DNA sequence: ATCAATATCCACCTGCAGATTCTACCAAAAGTGTATTTGGAAACTGCTCCATCAAAAGGCATGTTCAGCGGAATTCCGCTGAACATGCCTTTTGATGGAGCAGTTTCCAAATACACTTTTGGTAGAATCTGCAGGTGGATATTGAT
DNA sequence: ATCAATATCCACCTGCAGATTCTACCAAAAGTGTATTTGGAAACTGCTCCATCAAAAGGCATGTTCAGCGGAATTCCGCTGAACATGCCTTTTGATGGAGCAGTTTCCAAATACACTTTTGGTAGAATCTGCAGGTGGATATTGAT
């Protein structure tokens, strides 16, 4: 799981 | 043989952005922390980035990013905004912006 | 040859994005934005190291060089993420 | 001259994306000096530039960087 | 005899180049400004395409922006005209003028 | 009994002020603003007596800077009368706002 | 000792006539004097976070000339006369 | 034994700024000519505000040049203001000047 | 030790006005001038360099910085005061 | 409220400039293992200078009164920019010798790097020096009432 | 245009903080001098890609005309500047205790320094592929005259 963003969304996968 | 962005969990060139500091003449030394906490910084703001101008692209019902985009996602973010505030993306146009008193009458 | 942070930019793109595409003159522009943050940082980074007398400049410096340049959230969010590449990079072997 | 060659509708063009409405005659002469006084300042850093390069060609990045110390970044030329 | 009143194409306008992102000078005659004014500065140059794309990507955007901080002195001082001591006033406080 | 017109006193004060260069806000007032605003920011903090002084003079010099740029907003406006419009117009042309 | 509150105001009235003075200000409106003391207060605010920022960072417990200095120059404000 | 600085005709020390251009990362390697150079275009910069400051100091009737006569004389001259344009001048006060609508009558 | 260029500002003080003085304050000032302009021309020149793959800061970038930097007319008399100032020194074994 | 001249919009269509996927060779990286080196935290602590409380006085902030004149609302008209249609001259689009920007090779002046030897700019501190800040008083404005 | 009320200008005066004047130690500069390394100018050359010529392309220049905007004139309400009385709190002088910045010696985790091996991101000539810009059309929203 990678970065989380201002919005809440993620990177997600690797 | 495992590449240091892995170790750190990013997309970003680890191995670059060390290579870039050395050759950058920033300091006599770099630490192998320094790399990585900033290919981390710099992939973090590059998602940022793409996220809100990936979404100003369905705004407009386009798949693919271009300049506009761009200018729309950075400008219609205060932080992003004034991080920027001093650069120009060529061929990204501005806000659609009248000053109030300039329109119509009733 | 001609370095390009260019397929990071593309892979990071398509980790938010997956269906989304990028004209070539957006992609420029996005080079032209790593590599100008990359100065700012690095920069920032230099000067406090020399400030106070540091040949290393190291994770600290990229830190405060980034509570200097980032805009509020912008860089809350950057000082963990980088705070946790480092610690993730450093457990392991 | 040259200058000149920048027309009323270029500069009509140019003013209304900037929100403006209604365009007092005098301004055309003025913008045309405004717009080449920052040719001038931009051009002159980026041709010492290429002179330092011994080059006989002048180059985006070679502005790309005048803007860059004129406090006018610019991004989609070159890093 | 259909005939907009005065004002209202200029709005047209407005709403139409805020949308689009193409330069609004002529290529060619701003490519000969360009390298007139550097011919003061060396003689026998050559302007790679994209130094002068880029030249004037730079000028317009810094033109356009001009227009905005012009527009807003002019309405300062309760018009909605845009003048030269308006663009005057404007560049001054930029730290261009004095 | 005499008594100045309105003015008078005021354009005495800016050829006074004009003359000197010694700071104009309290110092001991000064201070504590900036021990006050430096704390809200972090706790236990000491300031090296120079390091006031330094943030006095950089914000006076800011402040009357500022002063400049706002009375030519107003005279912008056919006013002589300084007014928040004024400073605001400026910060934004600036791009203290914008 | 003693909680540090409201010292904005110690921006008097006076002393912000002063300044206007100095920057040639003949006539001043009523409403000003808040105006300033809040556009005095963000720029104090920013320059001693930048300030406390070298602090920390130099793990210092006192804001040194030199920290307001390197401050002002990120800025945009470079002063001289304080060792930079 | 001779300075460098004397071999090149300078008050300025070529050896100190020859020395600060190394410890300040700024590239690799410097050749010699770089601090005889920078050393000169500082010293003939420094005598160019020191020529005009002391013109301020004598113009009000004063021996000793301040701050104040540094910022006249740099407020006052084009070139420099503008080379300074983005720096205070700590205790230096501002040039007299007033607009002129603010002044009294017509006439 | 703190360093700095106030002997030499007093000496060129005394060349150009030989009976005038010069306030601590005002040496500071003048102290703080100098590295101002010591950074900005170093800074420039460090970018020049590399903008042109070079690791070395000749006489040359130097002088290439002083021209991006100073104003029309200082500019003309700082290159002067600096080609004849390396010459010299060239000439001076 | 009533057309009607136009602008604006939306759904649908498709050619293709521009993005994409491909196989492929490869210098340049980026990783890895070994040896050498040092930058900077740690512990100790000398001593600069910061926070503070004391005390007093007069500089200057505060609060008020009073009315001059600036701002702002308003009416008004002379005129300047906006809209528009007529006429075509300049800019735009695409094809082509060739001037240079780059890629490779070369080798020498110049830049390390290291060792001492010598000279100097900082500084500690007791010390005599001196420009001028701020007090003074009178001569020359400058200002506002008549 | 004179007149009284005050502020301004100015040369003289002098106690004093701040600057200039040594004395003396000296660590850190800075310079002198073989040794080793090498960055980059110099010459040579192929391949871009830039300046130029030319025919297809479509936007700018011109003049009539008049709507509406800017600025002049007028007017009045009330806000803001000048003047004054009252007294608080900042500023000045000092002495103090101790926080905390800063110097010094120690010393090991971490970085530089190669050496070698593995990979990989960039160039490429080639084929293939697709988001979407214009274009048509037919619906309807907008503006403006009546």
């Amino acid at each position: 799981p990678g970065m989380r963003l201002r919005s809440g969304r993620s990177t997600g996968a690797p | 043989a495992k590449t240091r962005s892995s170790r750190a969990g990013l997309q970003f060139p680890v191995g670059r952005v060390h290579r870039l500091l050395r050759k950058g003449n920033y300091a006599e030394r770099v630490g192998a922390g320094a790399p990585v906490y900033l290919a981390a910084v710099l992939e973090y703001l590059t998602a940022e980035i793409l996220e809100l101008a990936g979404n100003w692209e369905r705004d407009n019902k386009k798949t693919r990013i271009i300049p506009r985009h761009l200018q729309l996602a950075v400008r219609n973010d205060e932080e992003l905004n004034k991080l920027l505030g001093r650069v120009t993306i060529a061929q990204g146009g501005v806000l659609p912006n009248i000053q109030s008193v300039l329109l119509p009458k009733k | 040859r001609k370095e390009s942070y260019a397929i990071y930019v593309y892979k990071v793109l398509k980790q938010v994005h997956p269906d989304t595409g990028i004209s070539s003159k957006a992609m420029s522009i996005m080079n032209s934005f790593v590599n100008d943050v990359f100065e700012r940082i690095a920069g920032e980074a230099s000067r406090l190291a020399h400030y106070n007398k540091r040949s290393t400049i190291t994770s600290r410096e990229i830190q405060t060089a980034v509570r200097l340049l980032l805009p509020g959230e912008l860089a809350k969010h950057a000082v963990s993420e980088g705070t946790k590449a480092v610690t993730k990079y450093t457990s392991a072997k | 001259d040259n200058i000149q060659g920048i027309t009323k509708p270029a500069i009509r063009r140019l003013a209304r994306r900037g929100g403006v409405k209604r365009i007092s005659g005098l301004i055309y002469e003025e913008t045309r000096g405004v717009l080449k006084v920052f040719l001038e300042n931009v051009i002159r850093d980026a041709v010492t530039y290429t002179e330092h390069a011994k080059r006989k060609t002048v180059t985006a990045m070679d502005v790309v960087y005048a803007l860059k110390r004129q406090g006018r970044t610019l991004y989609g030329f070159g890093g | 005899p259909h005939r907009y009143r005065p004002g209202t194409v200029a709005l047209r306008e407005i709403r139409r180049y805020q949308k689009s992102t193409e330069l609004l000078i002529r290529k060619l005659p701003f490519q000969r400004l360009v390298r007139e004014i550097a011919q003061d500065f060396k003689t026998d140059l050559r302007f790679q395409s994209s130094a002068v794309m880029a030249l004037q990507e730079a000028s317009e955007a810094y033109l356009v922006a001009l227009f905005e901080d012009t527009n807003l002195c002019a309405i300062h001082a309760k018009r909605v005209h845009i003048m030269p001591k308006d663009i005057q006033l404007a560049r001054r406080i930029r730290g261009e003028r004095a």
